[PDB]
């Protein structure tokens, strides 16, 4: 697809920023070398759900005045192509295929066949989780259902699992053209407060390796590289200094279309034609 | 290892000596010795009733570099025309480099050939065969 | 080389000074024997047939 | 954005597993593989008339940080003197890191050489080799 | 773990100052290479316990006044991922462990046993002092005490050891996840006098070979590597010049989280069921 | 912070020792080894069937820079001459620095081939290659 | 060596030798594989070089083999 | 040991440029690719013992007026580690060594032995000059003293030379732990002739050249290289402008200090004991 | 400051000589030495048993700038023609430059090779390899 | 020795310039390939015996107005250390070795000897030019003069020869000491009209090529590379602009000591000691 | 070492010579020599009691590139047909290169076969074997 690092940065980052500062002992670990007093000011400041200050995110060049207290810059870098594929034919496929997707689902009974129900149609199904099935099993897949034999696997009536899938758009013929492209985004913490932004630099770090297991960043948006500036003042000339470690975190992706093709043969025919010359 | 205690004689651990005197530049000796074993055969068995030995006979060829001055020729261990018929039988001694004591004696060795062999581009070579008598772990 | 076609290093001084080198090599003369010193020491031997 | 219709594996995709436990700081593996593919001539062209399989051979070489504790060497999978002559076969897995599902499995292998490198500016760096008897994935 | 090189510094620098600093003749054998007069004055302003100057640690960008006479300013520097795990796997362990301790400790006879007790649950012992046990000793850990066979050792009953181990957290199963990075710090003398920055370079090189041999930074912080700037003016338009000669500190240090994994399988169970087709 | 659950080796955390001396200045220590492993095939199939291991090998490679007093040839480890045919074997060991603890045990040293590099821009370096017996670790 | 242990003959001593038996066993077990039984010598050899091992070479003819010791 | 650079070529310099300043012929060789006149104008104005002028050298950032006629500027520059030894270990010792010397000495008659007496105890002998002792000579060192059999030597019993030795400082056991440095010191002679200032250029590389052979950077400071800038003014808005040509003098040399090891064992002792099980 | 407990030989500190004369312009010096090491196998184990010496063999390579005078075929110690067949041995010293005292001893030094190459944009060089009967130190 | 390009350099363009300039057909041929106006103004101008403009050749920064008709400026440069020799021994002597110089002579018969009269002693004889003595004519040097046998070459009475020898300056040993060093000068034709700038550089390079040949250069200064840089305005705001193209000039040149030894050994004398111990 | 200081000869060090006439071009020499020893056996013991010489035979075989001209059929050493009839018996000296003092002297040699091959790409070559009566170590 086309890709849109800095928008899937910030969409990942604020959910995982928010579980975090909700959740005291995550900090009490990832502060563990700290100075003592840096470590629990932090804490009592934004930390927990009693937490009177927040921490922010959002792109740069807004309109309006930030929360510089504490404030994640989002920053959309350089980035150059790097491989091609011969032909660029990234890949190619017989069934337009979506996003990768992972559900939780329930098994249930139907007409002596266990079956879980999906939210949208399977275009390819990966894993059921935990389960490996043998051709006596009969596994089928149809539409938006996946269907398993009830027959030895009754003790399984209500199994819980979890389907990782992918969508299908439609069922055409084409093929991914496209290169890959490697990106560099910039993060940064501010802060007038120093202490604050070396702790914000610390849970970013945190973030940022816990974030390189998403499936998101595990298709696409591979070999995550890390960089770090100075801690340096960002802004010198208010009532007081605003301060800032920059971070900037490197992505190799592709950019690639779906060329579909509707050219289909479906018979040859063979004829014998006479040369009397 | 250190030479006092390696387990297995090598090329530096021990001398070759002729008449007392150590023989210079000695690329190889061979010793080869035979006892005409043979197997006695009678009707009823076929196989061996036992081995008896018949006629002992034995070859120590060596082998050097030819030197400018003390080769055989020329310190009268070989022979190359009826000088041979002047000769007599020698004892050749294979020593232990460190303490001088004897490893083989050969006894009573007497030539059977002797080669030469010239090269555009080579150290000359001198090759001889004695035939001899006995050998023994001592000195005779 | 001298010793190969025919002397220890702990044996030779050299003295260089004023344009002239005194090399000095020690030497052993023939003494008469006044002491003989006999360490005679008692062994035992397992024999066996 | 997730795709799957277009993806490669990559060094943060893959885990490498022996006997059950991940193997830390792995830098790199290298699995090679050859069939012994003779051509076969004849009087009469100068063309290959076939090709035959004779001989089947392949090798898994694994560079690593040599760690202060669960070495090769103290695994036991490593082997520095003569006890090399007490080790099974083991079988090495390389397993997809999201889904924990098997790529490839070497099968049987066994050491040929095993290197430490001590220097002053670098990490140490354990490397082993093994042959084994075959591979195979399962889907 | 996440780390902070520039709180490690500090904390390892001000104690290792202040004890060359009352220690007349280690100074007078760090400063041999100077001139007398050079040498004489430097000890005696700043140095043993009657010393009436003192020299001073901290971060750059304080709100106050320094000792401009004497100062060492930290100033948290660049770095970048250099070496990366497959699969991101730096260790995995079967106990969650802690940081890596050594402590003083004396043996008692307790039931014709003796012990060592240390302050803290024994993770993983990694030597006694001194002592190599044969199996004979029976030597067993249980929680924080270390325990050794009476019966040969009866002479040892009060011997005394160090004990190097490391902290237990938990009982846990999980994969250390992270990566390698290289990073810097930046370390400066400042005085203003020429003399005394000369001085304060050749102290800070001695302390910084001392710390190479500590546990810090040889379990983490490896690979100590040192840059040195010239001498020049860091402020010229004062009543006088204030001088400094920078140093840069390089670490490579490993950045990494605990994953744990709940998931346990304790029983294999097998079953034979019959297609009949 | 310290921790040991990760931790590899490096230059600085690992001392060289030779008859109970630390080796001074070393730059780089390299050990090899090889078991000499055979594959066993037949008629009947392409496949190995077995490995075999044959002859144990193995070497332990140093570089240094050439001190001006305790060299190899002043220590006596190494031979210029004749008198390599003097030398007992030795045991080169590799200790950790922290805790005095002996990582590995290269045993029955015997000493290969000895180099001197002398150069106009660079510090003088040793180089010495040994033949060992065999190596082991202790825990 | 052979010489040495009383295995071989140089001179008029192989006379006085007698037959002997030669086994390979098994390493582990010390379980016998292979035993020649009456092995008496055909001849004996040695070879000397400069810049290589002395090397021992003896033949025997032997009356029977068996899977099992006498 | 820890070293200055700066304060060794200070040290080093001042007297070599006035044993060459003082010597006629010495300027006459150094010059003689000169115009006739430059040559000569030098010699007479700067050179012999009548010189009305003088030259100078000393630190940059005085705060006094200095010779602008003819001045040495000696600037500090930077450095990097270059080599580092396994363990760190540059050495070890039986016996703490100080610095090498080289003294001048007479035998003397004792006893029926000669003697060289040395102003310092002899931690250990290098060379004594133009001698090589045999055996039977029974060379012996006993404190700041050097002992040689008199017998068959009488002719030389007040025989002259010069003793190469090293000091002790004491008798302990230790590692010399640290690392090697490549550190670059700037020095331009500064005149407000440009005549001057090449004769000044010609004359300091005269003097590192004769320096390469000194044991200070034999020893030490070793593997002098050197650079040379442009001729430029420095200063150029004054009554004149002040030229000079820099040149930059970069070593190698070892850092490292004396880790003394107290541990020191004297006796094994063996002892069987029984195991009944 | 100047300390011997720790110091290294380099290109400045070395003088190379040869009949009492320095070479000028030498640009490197190359010591090689092999001693033949063989490992004793056997039946019954893989491990080596012993190792034994057996031929000695070594080289010196020096590089040096072509002077216009007293070059190596100048000062006779090279040989362009068949004036090889009439230079006898030589031995090359390498000497301490501050005490004159002598390093390493190369004796029996006889010609191998000698090579000159002439290049537009660089000085003349000169190379030739010996071998040699022995090496020795004395201290 | 000790070197100074630059220096050299002035004394080596300025009478070769001279003696092209003085030289019209030169010019004619050096100038060939410019615009046929550029090249009949400039002969006219500049070149042959009646030239009423001049050129003029001098280092920077004199204190004066310079003819900016037409002047080369030289510039001293650049340069570092290359490339050094083992113990720094660029070579050795027994004869203290002055420059090396040719000279013209004629023969003369003396006492039955041919014989060539030098006007300095001769520490070496390189050629005696057109020339090659069997040893039947029994060459010899001596002080200032070389001597030749009469007897077979009395055709040659009057023969007319070059020397090319050497100075000597004393007998004595020594080591020559020194390193090579490659260095660079500037050299600019300025001039406020842009055609002769152009004629300058032509005239420069052609010279700089027929230097190549020379002695000195081919003794000392080796290696000369050259470099071209853009035409440009030297200066700008005057009246008029002055315009000039740079050529640097690289040289690779040997910097070096005579370190004399006076330490001579005559005799050795060898005596036995007996040891009756 | 020096050509003059050598301890063994070397194919530079000597020349071979026949009827006073470097011989060119030789490639290679070999000299064989057989005395016919024979062991003597009696009844009573299985060991030689001595060795007897019976009959000496000796051969010298000499290869060459062949040259254009001199060849051992130019020069007359070598026969094709019937000449080998009117040829008669020669002498072969083996020669120090320096000093031409004769090291050995083959005696009465006499063509045994000849040998000639022709190749492609190579340089033609010759071979030739004389049997001889007697050996020494000087001149006849």
């Amino acid at each position: 697809a086309i890709t849109s690092v800095d928008s899937y940065l910030l969409s990942e980052i604020k959910p995982r920023l928010n579980t975090v500062l909700e959740n005291c002992y995550i900090i009490d670990e990832v502060l563990k070398d700290f100075d003592y007093q840096t470590r629990e000011s932090f804490k009592e400041a934004f930390c927990g759900k009693n937490a009177q200050h927040e921490v922010t995110v959002g792109f740069n060049f807004p309109k309006f005045k930030n929360n510089y207290e504490a404030h994640y810059l989002i920053q959309l870098g350089q980035g150059q192509e790097t491989k091609n594929s011969l032909g660029s034919i990234q890949s190619s496929y017989f069934e337009a295929t979506g996003d990768t997707l992972v559900e939780s689902s329930t098994a249930i009974r139907e007409d002596d066949k266990l079956v879980f129900t999906v939210s949208k149609p399977i275009g390819e199904l990966i894993k059921v989780e935990d389960i490996e099935f043998a051709k006596y099993d009969n596994l089928q897949v149809e539409g938006n259902k996946v269907s398993f034999k009830y027959q030895t696997n009754e003790d399984y009536e209500n199994y819980n699992a979890n389907i990782i899938f992918t969508e299908k758009k439609n069922d055409s013929k084409g093929l991914v053209k496209g290169f890959t492209v490697e990106e560099q985004v910039t993060v940064v913490g501010l802060s007038f407060n120093v202490d604050v932004a070396r702790c914000l630099d610390a849970v970013l770090k945190m973030i940022l390796i816990s974030m390189r297991d998403s499936i998101e960043e595990q298709q696409t948006f591979q070999l995550q590289n890390l960089s770090f500036g100075d801690i340096a003042p960002i802004i010198e000339d208010g009532d007081s200094m605003i301060f800032g470690r920059p971070t900037i975190i490197k992505y190799t992706s592709s950019l690639d279309l779906d060329y579909t093709i509707t050219q289909d043969i479906n018979k040859l025919t063979f004829k014998e034609r006479k040369d009397w010359k | 290892a250190s030479e006092a205690k390696q387990t297995v004689h090598t090329g530096n651990t021990v001398l070759l000596m002729i008449k007392g005197k150590p023989v210079g530049r000695a690329q190889s000796a061979s010793g080869q010795r035979e006892y005409g074993t043979t197997g006695v055969y009678e009707i009823g068995s076929i196989m061996p009733q036992e081995h008896v030995y018949l006629r002992y006979e034995g070859t120590i060829t060596v082998e050097r570099l030819r030197m400018k001055k003390e080769n055989f020729a020329d310190l009268g261990y070989a022979s190359l025309g009826e000088e041979i018929l002047k000769k007599d039988i020698i004892d050749i001694l294979v020593v232990d480099n460190l303490t001088k004591q004897v490893i083989i004696s050969y006894h009573g060795c007497s030539a059977n050939n002797y080669n030469e062999t010239w090269q555009t581009n080579e150290i000359v070579t001198e090759e001889i065969e004695f035939s001899y008598l006995t050998a023994s772990d001592k000195a005779r | 080389r001298k010793k190969r076609d025919n002397f220890p290093a702990e044996d030779v001084q050299v003295i260089v000074e004023g344009n002239e080198a005194r090399i000095s090599m020690t030497v052993y003369p023939i003494r008469s024997f006044k002491k003989i010193s006999v360490s005679l020491v008692y062994k035992q031997q397992t024999l066996q047939a």
